[PDB]
């Protein structure tokens, strides 16, 4: 009778605190909401250019509409931003400044045996990766007269005013009569925008190739790709762990041999190992089960790993 | 239950904040009512040492270049270079943002489409990625033009045209502008269905690089494989490829987004003839005396849309004839009146 | 916490006008206004402010008459009108 009161009245006491938590997690959008509405009135700013400077407190200003003014300086900023040279911005009224506007080394890891390096920097870059700066090898076609020099100059400028640059290159043995001459031209400007004064600490470039004749022995010379290394074995300690810790969220029968999956799929990489075991597994959706009898895994391995070797050209 | 007893002027004060609310609230559709022009948005992070630094770029229709920072309320797709945004008299704030710009074969085609956007469910409870990029190859005859287009027809769905002539443009740049343009309305608008054709006559792959237009098509279809193999996120609109010929294959169109389930069509024996013929004569009035083995045999190197020509002249002579229904020798009469 | 603060003319010329619309009653009393202001910034900001009915006793010190409904929906529309200033204070005129 009294020791009961004490357990319903916390069920009613329950219900009751329950019910907050539906109302008080949508209250912080309703809030946030006015938050905005008062936040959107700050309007009727405008943009500007800075030149010539006369008076160190008053300075000429460049629209970009073509019309130039004049404007102050406020009492809230300092002279740091003030100096010329800097994109600002302006207001409407009295032509006030609120704020500024701000405007917007080497490693070759080619195989002579087997090709699929570039899925190799597919799995680097899957691994860790962190700046996105692709140049495809399909940029240098060179059908005009032959003026990339300003090209380079210019892709390693939008390198140093972009921090994230790691490229990748790939397919290049296409690419490498004057054919020679442009891979000299494109080469010689690499050196000249490489062995200077240049921000060595962050750029980052891999270069990758097909077939063990082409290697262009320019880039085989020293400076240009210093860090080679061979692929002969594709790093089956490696490509058992990536099998390892690549294995995780994706389920297979419970009988599994790691070793067998490994030695039936290997020369080109082993994330392509790993797109293997997804393939297997994008055969056992097709299949509409979870665990499956090895037998359609050794269909995807046989199969689709040699389909990878008999259409790897 | 007495300290239970100021949750009550609480519920009084969200009501209170729920009556309250539809002034303020109430005002937006009276002065976010619409956007009288329209200004493209370029997005510019900046710093200000809350206090905190963001801001954008702005460029109107009438080339006038304004500032303001980002606001409006809250933002998921938005914060994107995109066009078509809210914008008021002279205030220039951000409001709304909006986009500017059959038989044979029925497993395939629909599944790959289907299961990236319905088994999302399998796709959690397996952790596996479904195939994006098809490739319906093989020597010509199958008609893989008109039937390809036709069953994308059949698919229900949005279809966008994109050949080999659309992507090629006379002046340089436009590839990316029509590649970030079909992920506009195909990427940003409601997923779409986007057939190409011939791909095989521009993955050409040259040694001499010194005149080869190709190799700037393979520029802007390389530059798609960089925002295929770069962009892992490809569950949305796939891009589906076909070629007339095995002669020159690209062999960087291995990978998972890329080209992977490549399946191969033979020439169009009796079996497949019968199959796509059946499907161009599944509804028009076959007579029973079609058997298909002479006029079938008869069609070499005649592909879907020269086939289709047979039918048309077919189609032809039929009606001085007299007979309403089409006969058997008709298909071979358009065979040999052709060619 | 505040090392100075910025209060412009027109809310004395509201005392002004405080002044002005007595109405020859005979009272002239202390009439508190509410004073508005942008506590945002350190430094305090008088743009506009209104007037709220304040009467007290003559004998009894103690007793002060105040009003929230006149206060919030003065401090609403003014709100909705201009969002940028909100209540900060209060002011009295007497000079005791």
């Amino acid at each position: 009778d009294y020791r009961k009161k004490l357990l319903e009245h916390k069920e009613i006491d329950g219900r009751l605190k329950e019910l907050r938590e539906q109302l008080k997690e949508l209250t912080k959008q309703y809030e946030k909401s006015e938050n905005d509405l008062k936040a959107l009135q700050s309007v009727g700013q405008i943009v500007g250019e800075v030149l010539k400077q006369l008076t160190e407190e008053k300075f000429i200003v460049k629209a970009t509409n073509g019309p130039r003014y004049v404007v102050g300086c406020r009492r809230q900023l300092d002279k740091s931003k003030l100096k010329p040279g800097t994109r600002v911005a302006l207001d409407m009224t009295t032509l006030t400044i609120m704020r500024y506007l701000p405007r917007e080394k080497g490693c070759l890891l080619y195989g002579p045996p087997g090709t699929g390096k570039t899925l190799l920097a597919r799995a680097v870059a899957s691994q860790l990766d962190c700046n996105f700066l692709k140049v495809v090898s399909s940029s240098i076609v060179d059908k005009y007269i032959g003026e990339s020099a300003r090209l380079i100059r210019e892709m390693f400028n939008y390198a140093r005013d972009h921090q994230p640059c790691i490229i990748f290159m790939d397919e290049i043995d296409a690419i490498g009569t004057s054919a020679d001459r442009e891979i000299q031209r494109t080469l010689m400007e690499l050196l000249n925008q490489m062995d200077g004064f240049d921000t060595l600490h962050r750029v980052k470039m891999i270069m990758a190739t097909n077939r063990p004749d082409t290697l262009d022995p320019a880039l085989l010379r020293p400076g240009r790709l210093d860090r080679k290394i061979h692929i002969d074995l594709p790093n089956e300690q490696a490509r058992l762990d990536i099998l390892k810790i690549h294995a995780g969220p994706i389920t297979k029968h419970g009988e599994i041999d790691y070793e067998a999956i490994v030695k039936l799929s290997d020369g080109f990489n082993g994330a392509d190992l790993r797109n293997v075991c997804t393939e297997a597994g994008m055969f056992a959706i097709r299949a509409d089960h979870d665990f499956v009898v090895q037998e359609d895994f050794m269909k995807a391995v046989r199969k689709v790993a040699d389909s990878k070797k008999l259409e790897s050209k | 239950k007495i300290m239970k007893s100021e949750v009550l002027r609480v519920t009084h004060e969200l009501q209170a904040m729920k009556d309250k609310i539809k002034e303020n609230s109430e005002k937006i559709k009276v002065n976010k009512t619409l956007p009288y022009l329209v200004s493209n948005v370029i997005e510019l992070l900046d710093v200000d040492p809350q206090r905190k630094g963001k801001c954008a770029v702005i460029k109107t229709s009438t080339r006038q270049t304004y500032f303001l920072p980002v606001i409006g309320l809250v933002d998921a797709e938005k914060l994107k270079p995109g066009d078509l945004v809210g914008v008021n008299k002279d205030s220039y704030l951000i409001l709304e943002t909006l986009p500017t710009e059959l038989d044979k074969q029925i497993q395939e085609l629909v599944e790959a489409i289907v299961l990236p956007m319905n088994h999302k469910e399998k796709f959690e409870n397996l952790g596996i990625q479904p195939p994006k990029g098809v490739l319906m190859y093989g020597p010509p005859g199958t008609g893989k033009t008109l039937l390809a287009r036709a069953c994308a027809a059949q698919t229900k769905a949005t279809f966008l045209k994109l050949a080999g002539p659309q992507l090629v443009q006379m002046f340089i740049g436009d590839g990316a502008k029509l590649v970030r343009d079909a992920f506009a309305l195909a990427k940003e608008k409601a997923p779409s269905i986007i057939f190409i054709d011939e791909l095989d006559a521009i993955g050409t792959k040259r040694f001499d690089s010194e005149k080869a237009g190709d190799r700037e098509v393979q520029r802007t279809m390389l530059e798609l494989l960089n925002q295929l193999d770069g962009f892992q996120p490809n569950t949305q609109v796939k891009v589906i490829a076909a070629t007339n010929r095995v002669d020159i294959l690209d062999p960087a169109l291995l990978r998972s987004g890329r080209l992977d389930r490549k399946i191969e069509f033979p020439m169009p024996n009796e079996e497949a003839r019968a199959r796509i013929m059946q499907i161009h004569s599944r509804k028009m009035n076959v007579s029973p005396d079609v058997n298909y083995e002479e006029l079938a045999r008869c069609t070499d190197d005649f592909n879907g849309a020269q086939c289709k020509a047979v039918c048309v002249e077919a189609g032809m002579i039929a009606l001085r004839r007299g007979a309403t229904e089409l006969t058997h020798e008709d298909y071979m009469e358009g065979i040999l009146e052709v060619q | 916490a505040v090392q100075k603060v910025v209060v412009h003319p027109l809310v004395l010329l509201s005392v002004v006008d405080h002044f002005n619309r007595i109405g020859k009653v005979g009272n002239q009393k202390r009439v508190v206004g509410v004073l508005l202001g942008s506590w945002q910034k350190k430094v305090l900001d008088v743009s506009n402010s209104f007037a709220v009915p304040f009467d007290e006793d003559d004998k009894d010190d103690s007793v002060w008459f105040l009003d929230h409904d006149y206060l919030e929906n003065m401090y609403g529309m003014f709100k909705k009108v201009n969002a940028r200033e909100r209540i900060v204070g209060w002011y009295h005129t007497g000079p005791k």
